[PDB]
DNA sequence: ACGTGCATAGTCATTCATGA
DNA sequence: TCATGAATGACTATGCACGT
């Protein structure tokens, strides 16, 4: 068990449960989303750490400069674990680290920067499956009489729309289907019922299979060598759609 | 270089500042209860079409439109004012329908302009009802490019309903919010008893407006302060939150606070208790835990020691925290461009007067427009009776001016009416279409007589205010939230 | 809970980000030389009517309109982008007419959004010329509420004229600005010699585009870097400011810098000299004084010591300050959704291709619309020829549908034409108006013949681009600012 | 008497002049960062310095002295003027013999003026007595004639006059662009500020005079003091006749 | 001394590629 | 290390009146 704040980051909205095994840390993109998350969370088991701006690339940046970064310090301090050789998983204050970013490309980018921080400084967190990715909603179907439905893809949107119409439900063509362009646009209720309610949230657990292969990929994509990254993108972007086919 | 004395400069400049702040910034107009920033935001959104019948527009658009046309000030503080009008814990009857993160009753700030969307609420639509029918005076904006309303129709008593707080120069206002249904009863009485004097009117209205009704629910303790505010324009109203004692399996007791008095920051409230316990001020308290959530609302759990009495700790909380705190009522509003402290009957009466003005002006506008339509229709009917000649005339005319000038002489008609004949489509020459013109004339002439009748009968005017308001209250009125108890 | 491998996640996410930045953020479209934010700002202002034929609108309104409809991002950085497009030292041909404080070439920041107004410039109006005549593909915006243009008509070669700088992922662009008149000659040659191969075209275009033309004037030293940039798509162009030696009366020689190379901050430049004289590494300098003003422009006076040679100090300034600095040209642009390094002949050709597309599409749209009106006019003429009959028929109809159906039978007419006859006003039955309908039909049929001719002859299409562009250059073209000198 | 100007121990916001002679030097105290920015550009850097003040100035009449001296904006003014305050006031160390207060023509500019004048009268009174304090009158309108040079107006009356004269003279204005209305210094560019408030051959300055010191002391205390009632009754009493002070 | 609400925005830190 | 330019906003301090 570990004490919760009521010596940690000022931005951290800690949970109430003193058991790390039961605790969760939502690492959130933006002050707005973090604000809404802090309200819609279950304050018993869920803590919120809002991150502001693009995270520093630990692959490119010098070590000392990374340690001066306020956002990195917030993560390292909140997780309770050390870094590199001074890493001690025993001091992990949350056994669930959920990264929650916008569905847009900049959210994807922030994910890669966080995953790079985690893989380089705190790898065991990934290896032991403590790192997760929350999948935010993209659409909210607002039926005239029925309860509203959330969709996490264009396909699901079309499906839920089709099903509802077939079921005799109706939507306004004005209000209609609200499209989310980021977590910052959501209120507390919406975030709870789509990303934080454990009975409905869509989390993805980050697994690490080939460490050596991962090491190389991280260095290529995140490293200082532009040429390697340039050729990699031109080589593999053409086939990004077919990774899971 | 011209010389100017410091006394002249100081006096002139500071008075200019004080007066505009008083009349044109910090204090509400008695008729609609709005400050200039409020009025200009709402009208901007209204004119922009950001209405409940369409999806929320990005709130940046409401701010920018307000800035560009009506309110020559900063986008930041304008956004703040818009945000406030959308918070259910700030306004008893929100005028802005906000979509997104608009903050909390605690220290959680609202999201930035970029993240939020906004539109007018249905009640705000009643603030602006028929504003386009010359129901209120308009004046040129800050650069004369466009017109803005001096006051809104305000088809519900917004000042009393949503209240107002403002710091001016030499004075300040602090009007609490009230229950719409109770205010309606007061208005209904004022309309029926339109001849009743101030003494009777105050008694009647005070009987119907039982006291302020805060959006945060809670409690009002006592009746004197409420009575003082309505009779004097000044009064101290004691508020309380609601506390419910819970027992534990071990047999430990805990206090659960689920409501707080109006304008008490939830986070500051918790911090204050924390800072007083650890400091050794509120003994008997064992533990403070905020079990609040978006689903259970406010829920502050105060576990107390075994050697502690629940009411003793509760009384200590009343004494040393804002769990019990007083609302300093000061009924200050602008009346005819002048700041005035008002009795409750004066607030109701001035509002009723505004409504009657709106209804008479609306009627006047409709009557004028009805006559214009009737005037043109009469012209068209004359053309139809001599349609063979009218068409032959226009055809044989070398120009349209010759055709027009001829029409004036042919049918003994105005130039406006003659122009309408010319603008008439061949569609309207069909049998049934000719008939609609006739019936429309008959239709309008009936409407004109109705309108003339309304203007001639103060009884009907009052009846309209009553009926229209009643419809609004039936539709948008809600239960009382703040409970009133005795000492 | 679904499992995902870190390599899969990393590769997909980073590639998705890189591709969007590359194609949809940092790099210019070759056809109009615009990044998405630019295009969306300009179209927002355009659609909002913020044009030169109207007073400057508050810039907040342009930002909010861009943000609310097209660009789902923050108000701050959008305003930055709008501001930059209005600065004469940033854009060689400004696309935004700014009113107020938009900053300076030094460290003086622009005024905040609230203080400034903005509208489109006449040239920006040429970017958007006839965009409403289906001259460019439109797509739904970020939420499908409205349509936005994929590219602008760009009736002058904007990419080369205003240049572009952008940091993407895996690559970056740095295209310098050019003199519009020189670019026009290049285009004129490309149009005349439309069959010329790349080798000839590159030679011809390089002869007419003598080199970059920076809004900050200054000097270009040498020709190799310019040639490399046009032949390779990459090249290092040596820039210099302008220095004028002045001799005082007491025998005190001083260097007067009146121009600086492109993208050199005036204040940073002065600071750099000062700090290297603090740190003695520019001996010979006696005193540094910034005599700049809004009325004389840039004027930095560098008084040098008596035992110092002016030319020695100037070379020292060339070496150790940005008085001489190189422009790293990298001619990267998006071509058909793909990033590509382009020769100067490719940049011109791709632009000419775009212009021809625009003119052909415009002509097609006009031809379609011409046919529609002609189609309706043919109906009207039939009605006029049998005018006596038309009226009698409409009269006897119980509805307008019976009247219409009859008109079809009477004159052998479409449903569209008969409807147009029905919508016709009695105004047009006057003599001159009947004649006007006749002549209008004759006019359109003449226009249709012209339009058909254009589509059938590539010669005319090229001629249209030439003549229209020439008109633009004659009106909005200016002298060269950057002087080109040899080693 | 001469003093060094900052060039690459004075406020960071201060854009000092080049002339080391206070007799020839001027300090423009400007409302807002935007206006201060434009002034810095349109000024004559030889004799004119700019000190932008941000936000409403602290009321030295109400706030205790220690709090006033901790205020960054007051510190900027005191430091820039070079003189001390109260008993340690030494006019010999005055860095500018012209202290021009330039605020928006709007109501909030008037308020900032009274706050600055209150600071000056209470902390550095001799600056007022010796005529070193001035008030810049910003333009309200800019008439943009189609063919002729643009004209500036400092009142509604002057606008009407210049409009009438020009039209009578055969000049013409567009009904769209037309007459630009200034709502604050922040809306102006560098050139406009020079040609209306900073060009010594065209600027409209008012020199603050101090006749009755005791009367001034009383007025300052009533308007700016902690006593609300006194201020309320003063305003209600004299606001009715503010228009007729110069009739 | 703190809350209130309408008034009077610059500063702060990263990604990303390239050349000094 | 710095500039470039579109991308990812909270914090900071006064006026003003009034009540704990
Ligand atoms: C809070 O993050 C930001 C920062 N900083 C503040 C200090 N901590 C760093 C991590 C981020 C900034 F120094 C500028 C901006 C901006 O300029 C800006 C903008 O919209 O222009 C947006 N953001 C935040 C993350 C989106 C910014
Ligand atoms: C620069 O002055 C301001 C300040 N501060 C910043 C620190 N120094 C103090 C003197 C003023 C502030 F802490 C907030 C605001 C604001 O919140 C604001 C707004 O538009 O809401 C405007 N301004 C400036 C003067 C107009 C503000
Ligand atoms: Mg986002
Ligand atoms: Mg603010
Ligand atoms: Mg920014
Ligand atoms: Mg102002």
């Amino acid at each position: 068990a570990l004490v919760r704040r009521k010596g940690l980051p000022g931005k951290l909205a800690d949970c109430r449960s003193t058991d790390p095994r039961k605790s969760e840390l939502y690492v959130v993109e933006g002050d707005s989303a973090g604000g809404s998350a802090k309200s819609g969370r279950d304050s018993m088991f869920q803590a919120i750490l809002p991150l502001r701006g693009k995270i520093i690339n630990v692959e490119k940046a010098r070590i000392d400069r990374v340690l001066k970064n306020t956002e990195v310090q917030a993560i390292i301090t909140a997780l309770g674990t050390g870094i590199h050789d001074e890493f001690d998983i025993g001091k992990l204050r949350y056994h669930k680290i959920v990264l929650m970013a916008d569905a847009d490309v900049d959210g994807q980018h922030i994910s890669t920067l966080l995953l790079t921080l985690l893989f380089r400084f705190m790898r065991p967190l990934i290896e032991n499956g403590h790192v997760f990715l929350a999948q935010p909603p993209l659409y909210k179907l607002k039926w005239q009489r029925s309860d509203p439905e959330f969709a996490y893809s264009d396909r699901e949107r079309d499906g839920l729309l089709e099903a509802g119409l077939k079921a005799g439900k109706k939507i306004n063509k004005e209000d209609g289907i609200q499209r989310y362009k980021g977590l910052g646009e959501m209120d507390a209720k919406e975030l709870w019922e789509t990303t934080m309610d454990p009975s409905v949230r869509v989390l993805r657990q980050v697994t690490l299979d080939d460490a050596a292969a991962a090491d190389e990929l991280f260095s290529i994509l995140m490293g200082e060598d532009v040429d390697a990254r340039r050729s990699f993108i031109t080589r593999n972007a053409k086939d990004v759609r077919f990774l899971d086919v | 270089i011209e010389p100017v004395d410091i006394e002249q400069e100081m006096q002139r400049s500071y008075i200019d500042y004080a007066m505009s702040v008083i009349v044109g910034r910090a204090l509400p107009e008695v008729r609609d209860g709005l400050k200039p920033v409020h009025r200009r935001v709402l009208y901007a959104m209204f004119d922009s079409g950001f209405r409940p019948d369409r999806s929320h527009a990005k709130s940046a658009r409401s701010v920018a439109e307000t800035m560009g046309n009506y309110h020559p000030h900063g986008d930041a503080s304008i956004y703040d004012s818009l945000v406030r009008m959308a918070q259910p814990w700030s306004l008893r009857y929100p005028l802005v329908d906000g979509q997104g993160n608009f903050g909390s009753p605690g220290n959680d700030p609202p999201a930035a302009m970029r993240y939020t969307e906004a539109r007018l609420t249905p009640l705000a639509m009643e603030m602006l009802r028929e504003i386009d029918e010359e129901t209120v005076d308009f004046i040129p904006n800050y650069d004369g490019r466009v017109q803005e309303p001096t006051v809104l129709p305000s088809r519900f008593p917004n000042l009393l309903a949503n209240g107002s707080g403002g710091i001016a120069v030499g004075m300040a206002t602090n009007i609490p919010p009230h229950n719409l249904r109770e205010l309606a009863d007061a208005v209904f009485w004022a309309l029926e008893n339109h001849d009743a004097d101030e003494e009777e009117t105050l008694a009647a209205v005070m009987g119907r407006v039982k006291g302020p009704d805060f959006p945060t629910a809670g409690l009002i303790v006592g009746s004197q302060g409420t009575a003082d505010a309505y009779k004097t324009g000044r009064g101290s109203i004691r508020m309380r939150g609601v506390v419910e004692v819970e027992e534990d399996s071990r047999g430990r007791t805990s206090l659960v606070i689920t409501e707080l008095p109006y304008q008490v920051n939830h986070d500051n409230f918790i911090t204050s208790i924390a800072e007083q316990v650890r400091d050794g001020k509120l003994a008997g308290i064992s533990n403070i835990e905020d079990q609040s959530s978006d689903r259970v609302g406010l829920r502050i759990v105060i576990e107390i020691k075994r050697d502690a009495v629940a009411k003793v700790v509760i009384n200590n909380l009343y004494k040393h925290t804002q769990l019990q705190t007083s609302f300093g009522a000061n009924m200050l509003a602008i009346v005819d461009g002048v700041p005035r402290t008002l009795r409750l009957d004066q607030l109701i009466r001035y509002y009723v007067d505004h409504q009657l003005d709106v209804i008479v002006r609306r009627t006047t506008y409709r009557l004028r427009k009805a006559n214009e339509r009737a005037h043109i229709l009469r012209g068209l009917v004359k053309a139809l009776d001599a349609l063979d000649e009218v068409i032959a005339l226009i055809r044989a005319s070398e120009t349209v001016d010759i055709a027009r000038a001829g029409l004036i002489e042919l049918l003994d008609i105005d130039e406006i009416q003659a122009q309408a004949i010319l603008d008439m489509q061949l569609r309207r020459l069909a049998a049934l279409e000719r008939q609609r013109i006739i019936d429309d004339l008959a239709k309008i002439e009936a409407e004109i007589a109705d309108l003339e009748d309304i203007l001639a009968k103060p009884e009907r005017q009052r009846g309209i205010v009553r009926d229209e308001l009643a419809e609004i209250v039936d539709r948008h009125g809600d239960d009382r939230r703040t409970r009133i108890i005795a000492i």
